[PDB]
DNA sequence: TTAGCTCGAATCGAGCTAT
DNA sequence: ATAGCTCGATTCGAGCTAA
């Protein structure tokens, strides 16, 4: 039939078919970009919205395994003995000053990683709240490991626009971030019809490239990065 | 017209075995065939992170950290032992005929047209520079894929088999016949013939191939890998493994048979770089750039169009080349 | 606008073999191929806690509770017969040359600058700092780890085995040679050619280095460990394991190749601790810390790209880094 | 660093569509 | 909400002057 979009998934059928036991069969073909993940023969009686719930649980894994292996790095407020946690900030990048540190009692406040060779750092609860504002993590900052890193970079010569695929990760229906693209164009403040040109794929007809302004608040406002 | 067929899977000729390893000393390659194999045994790597960073921040305190709790990987290995210096390499390489003719089709119409354009091409010009081009890949170890890129002196020897014994013998030095000039020689034409009567279907060939390549006292081999299942532990992930078939390390066919059809000297960029392999759309995922592109008029599948549709001749290096997608098959025609 | 590849898989120069290790006396070395090889055996320990508490169980009762409750655990020891006290390690090293061809690479715009670029390099001046620091890592036990730090007496045999046979011998002290300056011997120049002729690519070349150690008699020796699956019950643990190949314990190849990569003395922080090895980002293990930090623009990423993409070329010390990083190998650009 | 200016090319909004 | 279009107006980059 036709080939069902998911976001960045893909599910394109066979163009041959086959006849399982009796009843007409297709080839379902699941695809993460240029990635193959699963091929289901599947009847020619499902609808687009069956064969999406058939594929469902593997993109659902999928993003379970995204979601884990990217997750940002976890500090940890602790006492004066490290046994306590006191308060625990997920963050996108970790303290310039952290050193190999153990905590003791001439200090009353610690901030150590979570990873167990501890890294530390001496702070008060007011070079802590800085440290957490300055370095925070948005909640969906998970979604920058699935995307490259000259396209989430903050040096504009270094920087390149994210491609259709790229940007179908963050804005889409069945996208990581789960908003539309109307949404996405009201929270950049303009048209959706500009938007879906930023969207459009392999319509060489009017198709537009994102801006780094554009492209670096938009990931600002879905809670993707520059979130701290 | 004469409209192209839905299914054209061809079989594949040139049909090799999986060349497994053993190890032994030179100048006792005689009686080699009591050498003892090499096993691929499981060793533990530790190492810090050396690719590329996101780059978007210089953060120093999570690259330490990256080094705090090094990779802690099991790698699948095979060596040479510490008595051996040669690794040998035997497979058996089975050449068929009837190349021409497809397996599978959907047009008696299209078929007639395919037997008959491959006899006149036949006709015109035979299985003779291919036979030729694909001699050459058995003379030098190009199946020693890494095997060879700092063996002091590696030897191939080959010996035509009848009934189970020994028809003709071969011998050759490897280093000699380099991996880009197609030159010619006596015995490297004198097989060539053998390869072109098994093609042509006029008889029958068993090739079995050995190849001895002195790697080093007690160095590194590589088999085939396989994939990796990852369905272990961070630590235990047994990131790497290797082909064996008993206990032996070997090399997969198809590994075998790439090498073989490395004879593509004619693609539309620079031919000083090297031979390619024979395959549509003249693609080699090493350097990641496919040659003869659909977009320029120089690929299989516009060539099979015009070569048989519209009777469109290329030029006559170009229908070897037609006609070695041909005989080292694939699933071809719209699906 | 020249911009770098996705893939640069590199491959290795200077290939080392696993090091087997046999015991034996001091003086009788010159005839020391028949030497038993040093057995793996087993033995258990016992152990009292020596590690800090987590203020929780520093309370007199459970501390003492935890000594009535000790941890059995059996290790994997490897120690020399109480009549040897001599340690030898035999590995082979291999110098393959091509180091700035790369397996992978996606542009063939950046393949020919980069290939430009060390052929540039190579113009300047050959491979003949990198093959002397080389072999400077070769003269000393370098690569004999935890065997050298008490070592009375370490004797290193270095042997140059062209067609299976000492084409030229070499005899180095160790000791002498220290592991803190890379300063000049004829000798170690003579073996400096040898390894810059198999950098460049002149010709195949093969050594063979035999490391003799005064240890002492039944003294512990050191070799590799490894990994331990963690599924037996407590008492028998197996928290150590050391690498053995047949009955005889052996170092890790890659344990060997690194020492011979500490050839960087380059690094911008103080030289307190001397030379480390040639790795991108600088990664000291032992330290938990990185040496050559992004930030301060002296890892091998950012001077590769200021070499090649924009033009501006480094010092000829930090150019002998990169290339050495280009020698050891690896998976660069963005995977 | 301020303060502009062409010139072709890409983008932008607001109309319509199609599915 | 997806997907894509046209059309005239606005923006955009890389030259340039001008100070």
């Amino acid at each position: 039939m036709n080939a069902i979009h998911i976001g960045p998934f893909s599910i394109t059928p066979a163009a041959r078919g086959l006849h399982y036991g009796g009843l007409p069969h297709h080839q379902w073909t699941l695809y993460y970009g240029p990635r193959e993940m699963a091929i289901k023969t599947l009847p020619d009686s499902y609808t687009s919205s069956e064969v999406r719930d058939e594929f469902s649980d593997i993109i659902a894994e999928f993003v379970i395994d995204a979601r884990h292996r990217y997750a940002p790095d976890v500090l940890e407020l602790v006492n004066s003995d490290g046994d306590a946690v006191l308060a625990r900030v997920a963050v996108s990048r970790l303290p310039e000053a952290l050193s190999g540190c153990i905590p003791d009692d001439r200090f009353p406040y610690w901030l150590l990683t979570a990873s167990r060779p501890r890294l530390g750092l001496p702070v008060t609860l007011n070079e802590y709240t800085a440290l957490a504002v300055e370095l925070s993590a948005p909640p969906l900052a998970w979604i920058t490991g699935l995307l490259p890193g000259e396209v989430l970079t903050h040096d504009a010569e270094e920087w390149r626009p994210p491609t259709s695929w790229e940007l179908r990760h963050v804005v889409g229906e069945g996208s990581f971030t789960g908003v539309s693209g109307a949404a996405a164009a009201a929270l950049l403040g303009m048209s959706a019809t500009n938007f879906r040109k930023y969207t459009a794929g392999d319509s060489a007809a009017n198709r537009q490239k994102i801006s780094f302004a554009a492209w670096h608040y938009l990931l600002d406002r879905l809670g993707v990065k520059r979130a701290s | 017209i004469l409209s192209t067929a839905s299914v054209l899977a061809f079989e594949r000729k040139l049909d090799p075995s999986d060349a497994l390893m053993s190890a032994g000393a030179w100048a006792q390659r005689d009686a080699s065939q009591e050498w003892p194999a090499v096993t691929v045994r499981e060793k533990s790597v530790r190492g810090t992170i050396s690719n590329r960073l996101k780059t978007k921040d210089r953060d120093p305190a999570k690259l330490d950290a990256s080094i705090q709790s090094p990779n802690l990987q099991t790698v699948d290995v095979a060596n040479l032992p510490s008595d051996a210096d040669t690794l040998k390499v035997r497979f058996t390489l089975r050449v068929l005929g009837g190349a021409g003719t497809p397996s599978a089709c959907n047009d008696a119409a299209y078929r007639d047209k395919l037997l008959q354009t491959v006899a006149t091409y036949v006709n015109d010009q035979g299985f003779a520079e291919l036979a030729r081009r694909y001699a050459h890949n058995l003379a030098n170890a190009r199946f020693l894929w890494r095997n060879r890129v700092g063996a002091e002196a590696v030897e191939v020897r080959i010996n035509h088999i009848r009934q189970g014994e020994v028809a003709r013998a071969w011998r050759f030095d490897a280093l000699a016949i380099g991996l880009r000039d197609f030159k010619a020689d006596a015995e490297l034409d004198a097989l060539a013939e053998l390869i072109a009567s098994g093609l042509s279907g006029s008889g029958h060939v068993l090739l079995e191939v050995v190849a001895f390549a002195r790697i080093g006292d007690g160095q590194e081999v590589f088999p085939s890998q396989e994939l990796i299942l990852d369905k272990g532990d961070k630590k235990g992930q047994k990131s790497k493994t290797l082909y064996s078939v008993r206990d032996a390390a070997a090399i997969h066919s198809q590994k075998i048979g790439n090498a073989l059809r490395t004879i593509d000297t004619w693609y539309p960029d620079e031919d000083g770089l090297g031979p390619i392999a024979v395959e549509p759309y003249g693609s080699v995922t090493s350097q990641g750039k496919a040659y003869r592109q659909p977009k320029q008029k120089l690929d299989f599948y516009t060539l099979l169009d015009n070569w048989v549709l519209r009777d469109e001749a290329p030029a006559v290096e170009q229908q070897h080349y037609v006609i070695a997608n041909l005989i080292r098959g694939g699933v071809f025609g719209e699906a």
